[PDB]
């Protein structure tokens, strides 16, 4: 919920489920991948 | 029939003006090139009801 109402980001679109609302489903083993870019090739985050 | 097309606040940001953060509005268009292979072309529908 903090990251859906903090308004300090510039893409937030989930292309895996559905953006509605994540706290009620379940799933198990989160995976989470991190890096840092330069700022020209913010088009890369897009799946393909 | 649902014509409406003002601006759908998301937020619990209040939004009153235009284009912003958490408030846009619905309607999207559609994409109808040539290129575009099945699944992407013109379906005519009618439906008749009695």
């Amino acid at each position: 919920s903090v990251l859906y109402n903090s308004a300090s980001f510039s893409t937030f679109k989930c292309y895996g489920v559905s953006p509605t609302k994540l706290n009620d489903l379940c799933f198990t083993n989160v995976y989470a991948d991190s890096f840092v870019i330069r700022g020209d090739e913010v088009r890369q985050i897009a799946p393909g | 029939r649902d014509i409406s097309t003002e601006i759908y606040q998301a937020g619990s940001t209040p939004c009153n003006g235009v284009e912003g953060f958490n408030c846009y509005f619905p309607l999207q268009s559609y994409g109808f090139q040539p290129t575009n292979g099945v699944g992407y072309q013109p379906y005519r529908v009618v439906v008749l009801s009695f």
